């Protein structure tokens, strides 16, 4: 009900960021970050110029997922 | 004194940390792209 | 109270300097009024043209699921 | 107009002042800005529907957006206007970093072939830093037939009766030898027993073009630093044709590419489907050169021909073959002090002039529209 | 090997509409002269010639 | 003072200054061996200029 | 490696062991080449090691993709072997000297 | 006669996607859809005729 046309999948977010590949790192974790790109982009839409944006990342959350 | 290898190796090694021939750095790339996630080297990125 | 099982946040992103693409399907509903709040240059219009899409392979089984 | 003074001072403008290159250029690239001839757009297309989230093609896909730069337009008509241009600082090549690793290291190669079709003459200039890097793909894929070619030379010269007198050196080529009588040893086109792939995958940078005489130019009787004044025009007008001429070259390029690539593979078992997303992707460049070959060789082979008539632009630029052609080398020598050489590599950049960007094929392939694909609105081509 | 369905789109309209099969039978041709230009190579040079 | 066009001024501030590191005192121009020995007059090599 | 004299200890008159003393150092110094002779090593211990695990896994009639990621995992050492191979024979080489 | 149609095209397109070395997954599930339109052709073709 809160995103009736909008998209399911975490999948259609992917086309809109850029991982470098050096985070890949663990075999979940290519369908981990998607969610990371479908939320901020619906969280942050007032402020999105149509600029695509790319994720950077804290060096636990890549220890942490190591797991 | 059995103990001169402790005399002529730290000798030694202090001959090498002073050529500063090796820094380390926390940067592991023991693994290739796409190899660490993938499912079916499991058994092989445990034993590395 | 922080939890081990959070680091899994702590990550953001970093705007750049050249634009996505509008996913073809945008021009369509530039007009006219596709819903309420999708009117041209709005919220959930650049959203619907952005993130983009609904599929039908998700909310089928989802559809099936709730019989 | 006076023909022997203004070839004249222009020797002696390119010596006395070496950054009259960036005049020539920007004049040449107000011409290109100003014919509407390449537009960039934000909608890529490197992959096929379903081959990006795929997850055989993830080591692929890190290896071409890894490459392909975004669709700057102050560097693809950079990229154009270099190429009729004289060359006064010698062309480096902007450094790649490969070690050949994956059979998805392919894109490397292919963005050399597209780079020798696109921009022949640029290519030439820097066709020995093409083999610093493609005697790392040999020797790390063709082991037993490396050796071969690398005990004959990998520089070689030209003999006074014609011969070809191979060193026998393994040397890494710099931009300087140049000017030297030593050549890149792979793009002599000479058959070797044994080396039979080496020189078969050489025979994929061969240009596609013709050598169009400056007819407009000798008439007008401008200044030329040449006999005969002859451009090389990377490809001809191909009017009324069902299938392309220019675009078939690509697919027996890719022909043979795609059986490299197969026998890398098959070489070290990997899998069916990560062998599958290759030759998915190698015919996606298939379709997508097919949609630009219209567009290249009916709107750009018209601005390249008329671009080798100005009056700046006085050097033969290319010849069309990689295995004899050298630049003339002019100088100015005085019996009183030293001679000043015309093309001379010091480094003196335009800020950005020199360092040539092998890139620049990736957005010209995929992330440009042209106004000839659009056929559906007429663009109505802008004369300048 | 996913646009067979355009060539079955054509098969179909042949057995279900073959009159208005004929009177569009060229453009059909232009249609098709692009799939065997692409997957008979060797068997198009023939038959243009 | 030469005389300089609207677009001249933006070409001698872009060259732009030096001149006096090169001997004029016969100078001729010719071509060179790759080697670097500087060769004679061609007549059927270098143009008439 | 190679087997070198102690050329600037003899002259130095220092205290050795033996009569001749004969150190050795791992690596010969590798200047003005294009392929490294200690990295192209490697490359002939790897290709024999590939035939060792490859005939291994098929005894066992395992996966293909867990025998294809053993292998890219063989040469992804070929590449970390061959950009620290130049400041081992350059560098190193000195020091043990 | 739609039979001997199909008969042929999943041949058609076996032949072309062993060339390109793709899957048997991918290839299968097309030829899953090749005999599918049997069954919707063997049911309305009792209408048309």
């Amino acid at each position: 009900r809160q995103l009736f046309f909008l998209s399911d999948n975490p999948v259609s977010a992917e086309r809109l960021v850029r991982i470098p590949p050096k985070y890949y790192v663990s075999t979940q974790c290519r369908a981990l970050y998607n969610i990371f790109s479908y939320l901020h982009i619906l969280r942050s839409i007032a402020n999105n110029r149509g600029k695509r944006l790319k994720m950077v990342l804290h060096p636990g959350l890549i220890a942490y997922v190591r797991g | 004194y059995p103990r001169l290898e402790g005399i002529i190796v730290q000798i030694n090694t202090g001959y090498v940390a002073s050529a500063n021939v090796i820094r380390p750095v926390s940067e592991k790339r023991y693994f290739p792209e796409n190899l660490e996630q993938n499912q079916s080297a499991a058994r092989l990125v445990s034993a590395v | 109270s922080t939890i081990p099982a959070d680091a899994l946040h702590l990550h953001e992103f970093e705007v750049e300097d050249v634009t996505v693409d509008l996913l073809p399907h945008a021009k369509h509903t530039s007009y006219s009024s596709l819903a309420y709040n999708m009117s041209f240059g709005s919220d959930g219009w650049f959203a619907f043209a952005l993130l983009g899409g609904l599929d039908r392979s998700a909310n089928l089984l989802r559809l099936d699921v709730a019989s | 107009f006076d023909h022997d003074h203004i070839i004249r001072c222009l020797m002696l403008a390119a010596a006395n002042y070496p950054r009259l290159e960036g005049i020539i250029v920007q004049i040449n690239t107000g011409y290109v800005a100003s014919a509407n001839v390449i537009r960039p757009v934000s909608e890529k297309r490197y992959f096929p529907e379903n081959l990006e989230q795929n997850q055989s093609a993830a080591r692929l896909v890190s290896a071409v957006k890894a490459r392909a730069s975004e669709a700057d337009i102050s560097s693809i008509h950079l990229a154009i206007a270099r190429e009729v241009s004289p060359m006064f600082n010698v062309h480096e090549l902007k450094k790649i970093a490969e070690s050949f690793e994956d059979p998805s290291s392919i894109v490397v190669v292919l963005e050399f072939i597209l780079f020798a079709l696109f921009f022949p003459t640029e290519f030439n200039r820097i066709k020995g830093d093409i083999q610093n890097v493609l005697l790392l793909f040999f020797s790390r894929w063709y082991p037993v037939e490396y050796g071969i070619f690398i005990q004959r030379g990998a520089t070689y010269t030209i003999n006074a009766a014609g011969e070809f007198e191979f060193s026998g050196r393994n040397e890494k080529w710099d931009q300087s030898l140049y000017l030297s009588e030593h050549f890149p040893a792979l793009f002599s086109d000479v058959p070797l027993a044994g080396a039979n792939t080496i020189i078969a995958i050489m025979r994929l940078f061969t240009p596609q073009g013709f050598l169009r005489t400056d007819d407009l130019a000798i008439a007008a009787n401008f200044p030329r630093a040449s006999r005969n004044p002859q451009t090389y025009i990377p490809y001809t007008n191909q009017r009324g044709t069902v299938t392309n001429e220019f675009a078939s070259r690509f697919r027996t390029i890719v022909a043979t590419l795609a059986n490299v690539v197969n026998e890398r593979a098959v070489q070290d078992d990997m899998q069916k489907a990560t062998r599958s997303c290759t030759k998915q992707w190698l015919r996606h460049l298939e379709t997508q050169f097919d949609n630009i070959a219209v567009a290249h060789t009916d709107h750009l082979s018209v601005v390249y021909a008329t671009m080798s008539n100005f009056m700046l632009n006085f050097t033969n630029n290319f010849s069309g073959n990689h295995a004899t052609f050298k630049p003339d080398q002019y100088v100015i020598t005085s019996p009183e002090g030293s001679y000043k050489p015309i093309i001379e590599r010091q480094g003196e950049t335009v800020d950005g002039l020199t360092i040539i960007d092998t890139s620049i094929v990736w957005p010209i392939l995929c992330q440009c529209t042209y106004p000839l694909v659009r056929q559906s609105i007429m663009e109505e081509i802008v004369y300048p | 090997p996913s646009s067979i369905v355009v060539v079955l789109e054509f098969i179909l309209f042949a057995l279900f509409f073959p009159t208005e099969f004929n009177r569009i039978k060229g453009d059909i041709q232009n249609v098709l002269l692009l799939f065997f230009s692409r997957w008979y190579p060797v068997e198009y040079g023939i038959f243009i010639q | 003072d030469v005389d300089s066009t609207d677009y001249g001024k933006l070409t001698l501030r872009f060259l732009g200054t030096l001149t006096r590191s090169l001997k004029m005192q016969n100078a001729q121009i010719r071509r060179i061996r790759p080697d670097g020995t500087v060769l004679r007059y061609d007549d059927q090599i270098d143009i008439e200029a | 490696g190679f087997l070198r004299t102690d050329d600037l200890a003899i002259a130095a008159n220092f205290p050795r062991a033996s009569r001749n003393p004969q150190t050795y150092i791992p690596y010969t110094n590798q200047r003005g080449t294009v392929t490294n002779e200690f990295a192209s090593r490697f490359r002939t211990i790897v290709a024999t090691l590939a035939n060792v695990v490859n005939e291994r896994a098929v005894q066992d009639d395992m996966q293909k993709a867990t025998r294809s990621c053993t292998k890219q995992w063989l040469r992804h050492l070929e590449t970390q072997f061959d950009n620290i191979a130049v400041a081992h024979t350059d560098h190193l080489s000195v020091v043990y000297a | 006669r739609f039979r001997t149609i199909v008969a042929t095209l999943a041949n058609v397109v076996n032949e072309r996607a062993v060339q390109d070395d793709m899957q048997k997954a991918t290839r299968s599930c097309t030829k899953q859809w090749l005999r599918h339109l049997e069954t919707q052709f063997d049911n309305i073709a009792v209408a048309h005729t």
